C-alpha cells in the first residue's frame, strides 16, 4: 500500500545512497579517461612551437623523396631546395 | 587571420571555454528532462504510510515546493553556466567582431583581459558561498493545508547531488581559466 | 655510405637522430631519399649541373 | 498547466 | 494484489537471474564479432608499412 510518488521518492533516495558511486560514474569516467588519452596524444601536434618544426619537416622530406635527382645521384630545380635543406638541418639541430 | 592570432595561452583559454560551454549545455539539457522535485508530506512488524493524495494533489505540492524550496541558484545554475560561457565567448570574439578593429587595439585587448580576469574572479567569490547551497533533500514549510491538509513537507531533487558533483569540477575549470589570464596579465605588466 | 659509397652525412642531433628513427619505423626508404641532401658531393654535383 | 485544486476547508489527507 | 512496482522488480530479477545471458547477450556479441572482422580486414590497408 505505496502510491506512486512514496515509489518514486523511495528509488530516487535510495539511488542516491545505497548504490555506488562508481557504478553512477563508470562511463562518464570512461569518457572521460579515452579523453585525456587522445588529448595527450593530439598535443604532440597541437603545440605549434614543436608543430612548426614537424609541418616544415614534413616539407622538406616529402620535396626531397620527391626529388628524381636524389635517385640521379643514387647512380635542376633541388639546386635552390638545397639551400632550404641545409637551413632546415642547421636550424632544427 | 584565423590561427595565426592564437597563441598557447589563447588556444587553453578558447578550448576552456568550449568545455565548459558543453558542461553547460549538458546541465541544461539535465535539468530539461530529468529536473524534478518529488514531494512527500513530511510530518506524521511495520506497514505502509498511505496519505490518501491523487495524483493532482501531489502534482501541486511538487510545483508549489519546487518555487518555494528549492535555491534560485540551484534552480538557475545550468542557465547560469550557459549564459557565463556565452559572454565569455562573446568577449573573446568581439576583437574580431568589431568593424573598427577589424594602439587602440591593444587598449581593447587589455580591457578584454582585465574583464575576464574579473569575471572569473567574481565567479569564484560568489560560487564558493552558493556550491555548498544546492542540496540534494530539502524540506519546505509551506502552507498549503485546507488544499491537502498537509503542511511540512520533505522534497528531494534528481539532479542536486548530480550538479553539484558537476559544479565542484567546474569550480576548479574557472580558476584554471584565470590563471591562464594572469599569466597573460603578467605578460600584460612585466614586460610592456 | 657504405651503400652509395658517399662519406659526407656522418651523423644528426638528437632531434633528427630521433625524428629519422621515427622514419624508418614508417619508412626506411623515407629516409633513404631524405638523406640525399645532406651529401655536400651531391650538392658539388648539382651545383655544376645548374652551372 | 495550470494546477488546480479546491481550496475552502494529526492531520491526514484531503481526499476530494 | 501486487502493485506495478513489484510487478517491474519481479520483472528485472527474473531478468537477470534466469534468462540465459545468450539471449541478453547477443546482438552485442554480433556486434563485437562484426567489429573485429571488418578491422581486420581493413588493416590490410591501415597498416602503413605496406600501405
Amino acid at each position: 500500500d505505496l502510491d506512486l510518488q512514496q515509489y518514486s521518492f523511495i528509488n530516487q533516495m535510495c539511488y542516491e545512497r545505497a548504490l555506488h558511486w562508481y557504478a553512477k560514474y563508470f562511463p562518464y569516467l570512461v569518457l572521460i579517461h579515452t579523453l585525456v588519452f587522445m588529448l595527450c596524444s593530439n598535443f604532440w601536434f597541437k603545440f605549434p612551437g614543436s608543430s612548426s618544426k614537424i609541418e616544415h619537416f614534413i616539407s622538406i622530406l616529402g620535396k626531397c623523396f620527391d626529388s628524381p635527382w636524389t635517385t640521379r645521384a643514387l647512380s635542376e630545380q633541388a639546386k635552390a631546395l638545397f639551400e632550404k635543406v641545409k637551413k632546415f638541418r642547421l636550424h632544427v639541430e | 587571420a584565423f590561427r595565426v592570432l592564437k597563441p598557447w595561452w589563447d588556444v587553453f583559454t578558447d578550448y576552456l571555454s568550449v568545455a565548459m560551454l558543453m558542461i553547460g549545455v549538458f546541465g541544461c539539457t539535465l535539468q530539461v528532462m530529468q529536473d524534478k522535485i518529488i514531494c512527500l508530506p513530511k510530518r506524521v512488524e511495520m506497514k505502509g504510510l498511505k496519505t490518501d493524495l491523487d495524483l493532482q494533489q501531489y502534482s501541486f505540492i511538487n510545483q508549489m515546493c519546487y518555487e518555494r524550496a528549492l535555491h534560485w541558484y540551484a534552480k538557475y545554475f545550468p542557465y547560469l553556466v550557459l549564459i557565463h560561457t556565452l559572454v565569455f565567448m562573446l568577449c573573446s570574439n568581439f576583437w574580431f567582431k568589431f568593424p573598427g578593429s577589424s594602439d587602440i587595439l591593444y587598449a581593447m585587448y587589455v580591457r578584454q583581459t582585465v574583464l575576464k580576469v574579473i569575471k572569473f574572479l567574481i565567479i569564484i567569490a560568489y560560487n564558493s558561498a552558493l556550491v555548498s547551497k544546492v542540496q540534494f533533500t530539502v524540506d519546505c514549510n509551506v502552507d498549503i493545508q485546507d488544499m491537502t491538509g498537509y503542511k511540512n513537507f520533505s522534497c528531494n531533487h534528481t539532479m542536486a547531488h548530480l550538479f553539484s558533483k558537476l559544479s565542484f569540477c567546474y569550480l576548479c575549470f574557472v580558476s584554471i581559466y584565470g590563471l591562464t589570464c594572469l599569466y597573460t596579465l603578467y605578460w600584460l605588466f612585466y614586460r610592456s | 655510405r657504405q651503400e652509395t659509397g658517399i662519406d659526407d652525412i656522418p651523423d644528426v642531433k638528437n632531434d633528427f637522430a630521433f625524428m629519422l628513427h621515427m622514419i624508418d619505423q614508417y619508412d626506411p626508404l623515407y629516409s633513404k631519399r631524405f638523406a640525399v641532401f645532406l651529401s655536400e658531393v651531391s650538392e658539388n654535383k648539382l651545383k655544376q649541373l645548374n652551372l
